[PDB]
RNA sequence: UGGGCGUAAAGGGCUCGCAGGCGGUUUCUUAAGUCUGAUGUGAAAGCCCCCGGCUCAACCGGGGAGGGUCAUUGGAAACUGG
């Protein structure tokens, strides 16, 4: 029963990609807005952009796909899940799919990719990984 | 992908052959199967599954199947770029990259395919079923499903090779 | 390349059958029948106007699959007029695919075409020729467009892909582009080159196979 | 243990002159036994497996326990796994003997050595598994350079190995860098050995 | 980590519900969990790393590494918890 938005906009996300429309909205959180940035910033999305409504939400998600057909991303996961709590110290991270894919790593310093973690060494919890 | 051109000739090295028999009134007819599968050794394998009464007819039949066939199977390093899981049939393989030394680490007719591809190295553990052609059916399936990371990064504009490996 | 008047009449056709898939394609619902947008078989037209004049320089082949009655009267003329090989009744298992076997087809009609002159009448008794003109007779319909072609198809064109949906999945098969007119109760993506428009009317394949003929005759005009 | 049998017989079940090389096999072309006049059949793969460790093992003559000590001490290296197995199998002291031309085979090396015959940076050494250490001599010794068959073994001339350097006026050589993978030839494969003892 | 439960073994006959588990969004705060530095200890031997010594090896030794929901203390506020 709506227990956890996060993993619901990933499942979201996913499914968007198995049907292949342009675009779909999801309910806002700065939690989302912000790994959703950092999809931005990976790239695997072409755009994100809010249209504010009393009184969350909503944020409507462009999937970005290949100029020679192909998924964007062959997987996606949330390897956090409630009734099951994970950790992850800094130089304990996976380097998931080798060197194409990257964690979703929030942190004390906030959501960061794995190199940029590793860079910062800074620890947290594992949000998802995408790839 | 795009096509399938074959032109390069192989050993082709056999994988598996077996008879098999069905009943039919006033005896039991006999016809043979055998799978064979083709790779240059350059990167590109392909599978035949060939069945005939006669095990020549059978061979080449899974000859010219395997003819039919071919797979990119990618290659960074002189290995496969990523680890994949792969389920087919009740019949799940695991694959990892691995260190140069360590040399090909599989199961027969899987091995088999995978000097097709002329990797030096390779993690491999099958799954649910231990019955050798789903193995290779998964095994291929999972190396058709295999791509280059440099490829992914070619897909899209951020940068070329992000983290190093 | 086609104008809008050409496709003044042949607006709209199937309701009820129409794939979720082609929807980009429709326009909008009145009465029953969906509409086609225009606009957008002016671009797919335009791209295999592009297409087909890329073919001719090649020198490749082309197919003219048709089986279809009220349909399959136009596809005659107009590879008559092309020159190019064609399709005039129902498609045969594997003559694609086969290959080979339909070469050995082809070679028996060239074989008893020989027979009718050379002098093998008039020898064995009549029963048998009698047997053999008839069978004959079997084979010019359905061979009369084998003949002109040998060598497998650059592309293949198609008046009803849903109809020929086996026979495209043998194109696919292989590696063969298909160019091809679709309607809303075909799939787009068995296409590579769709052509949204009606094909029931005579008119609706006359008209497309008339300008693609004329581009396939205009394109080919250079030849030296 | 190690030598007792035939050796040719050993030489004849590979079907290849390693080692070697002096070995012909052209004299009798037939596979050993009763069923060499017949078509080879094709060995089954553990079968391959276990043939190929074999035909790596005869030129050696290194027994089962020891030579799968060198094989996982070797892996327990960094580094390629083939490339210092190799050099490990290199690296012992009757290889560099029979390298070095003392001795028409490598096992009568290790008897000599066994006697004693061969310095190390001038000291004796019985043990034929010795270490190389790279710059490392080695000689007949003084009390040594005086035998016929010793002499006979000089006499004969042959190509020296680039890592290994020798003068038989001085009747003494040097092991001067380890080896790579490409100055060696084994007809055997690197991938298949290390393949063999999958666990 | 790393399996399932239509028909192969396997969804409780159904429901109400304590304990328990989980739980929408905005903002501030707390620092319990968490992330990080420093300190204390986690004996030696042994395992691992680089070397030395019995003629090699076993065997033997030098330094380092390794190992705690560990303890003490200074910080990090995104997540979970109050």
């Amino acid at each position: 029963v709506m227990t956890d938005p996060i993993a619901d906009m990933l499942t979201r996300i996913r499914n968007a990609n198995m049907v292949r429309h342009e675009k779909l909205e999801i309910p806002a959180s700065k939690l989302k807005r912000e790994i959703a940035e950092i999809l931005k910033r990976e790239g695997f999305i072409r755009d994100v952009e809010f249209v504010e409504d009393s009184k969350q939400g909503i944020i409507r998600v462009f999937l970005k796909y290949g100029q020679n057909n192909e998924r964007v991303i062959t997987g996606l996961k949330r390897i956090s899940k409630p009734g099951l709590r994970v950790y992850a110290k800094s130089n304990e991270v996976p380097r998931v799919l080798n060197g194409l894919g990257i964690a979703i790593i929030s942190t004390s310093q906030g959501v960061l990719t794995d190199k940029e973690a590793r860079a910062k060494q800074a620890g947290g919890e594992v949000l998802a990984y995408v790839w | 992908r795009r096509i399938d051109p074959s032109k390069l000739e192989l050993e082709e090295r056999l994988v598996t052959v077996n008879r098999v028999a069905k009943v039919v009134k006033g005896g039991r007819r006999f016809r043979f199967a055998a799978l064979v599968v083709v790779g240059d050794k350059n990167g590109h394998v392909g599978f035949g599954t060939g069945k005939a009464q006669e095990v020549p007819e059978a061979i080449r039949k899974a000859v010219e199947d395997a003819k039919k066939n071919l797979i990119e199977v990618p290659m960074v390093g002189t290995t496969i770029p990523h680890e994949i899981i792969g389920r087919f049939g009740a019949g799940n393989i695991l694959l990892k990259p691995a260190s140069e030394g360590t040399g090909v680490i599989a199961g027969g007719p899987v091995r088999a395919v995978l000097e097709l591809a002329g990797v030096a190295d390779i993690l491999s553990k099958s799954l649910g079923s231990n019955t050798p052609i789903n193995m290779i059916r998964a095994t291929l399936q999972g190396l058709s499903e295999l791509k280059r990371a440099e490829d992914v990064a070619k897909l899209r504009g951020k940068s070329v090779e992000e983290l190093l490996g | 390349m086609k104008q809008l008047l050409e496709a003044g009449v042949h607006f709209g056709h199937q309701t009820r059958r129409w794939n979720p898939k082609m929807k980009r394609y429709i326009f909008t619902e009145r009465n029953g029948i969906y509409i086609i947008d225009l606009q957008k078989t002016v671009k797919k037209v335009e791209e295999a106007y592009n297409f087909t004049k890329n073919l001719a320089a090649e020198g490749g082949k082309i197919l003219f699959v048709g089986t279809k009655k009220q349909a399959q009267d136009s596809v005659k003329e107009e590879a008559q007029r092309s020159g190019m090989y064609y399709v005039n009744q129902r498609w045969l298992g594997g003559t694609l695919t086969n290959f080979e076997t339909i070469q050995k087809r082809i070679k028996r009609l060239k074989d008893i075409e020989k027979m009718q002159e050379n002098g093998t009448f008039d020898v064995l008794p009549k029963k048998e020729v009698v047997q053999l003109k008839k069978e004959l007779e079997r084979l010019e319909k359905f061979l009369g467009g084998i003949k002109d072609m040998k060598d497998l198809p650059d592309a293949l064109f198609i008046i009803d892909p849903r109809k020929e949906r086996i026979a495209v999945a043998e194109a696919r098969k292989l590696n063969i582009p298909i160019i091809g007119i679709v309607d809303t109760n075909c799939d787009p993506d068995e296409i590579d080159v769709v052509i949204p428009a009606n094909d029931d009317a005579i008119r609706a394949v006359k008209l497309l196979t008339s300008k693609m003929a004329d581009a396939i005759l205009e394109a080919k005009q250079g030849e030296e | 243990a190690r030598y007792t049998g035939p050796s040719w017989k050993l030489s004849r079940r590979l079907g290849i002159s390693l080692s070697g090389t002096g070995k012909e096999l052209e004299k009798r072309p037939y596979a050993p036994g009763p069923h060499g006049p017949g078509q080879r059949k094709k060995l089954s793969e553990y079968g391959l497996q276990l043939q190929e460790k074999q035909k790596l093992r005869h030129m050696y003559g290194v027994n089962e326990r020891q030579f799968r000590t060198l094989f996982d001490k070797a892996g327990k290296l960094a580094g390629k796994h083939g490339e210092n197995f190799m050099i490990l199998l290199d690296s012992r002291l009757d290889n560099v003997v029979y390298k070095l031309g003392l001795a028409r085979t490598r096992r009568q090396a290790r008897q000599l050595v066994n006697h004693g015959h061969i310095l190390v940076d001038g000291s004796r050494v019985d043990i034929p598994s010795y270490l190389v250490k790279p710059g490392q001599t080695i000689g007949v010794r003084e009390k040594s350079r005086n035998l016929s068959i010793i002499k006979e073994s000089v006499e004969v001339n042959n190509f020296v190995p680039e890592y290994l350097t020798f003068d038989a006026e001085k009747l003494e050589g040097t092991f001067t860098r380890l080896p790579e993978r490409s100055e060696l030839a084994p007809e055997i494969n690197e991938a298949l050995i290390v393949e063999f003892y999958s666990r």
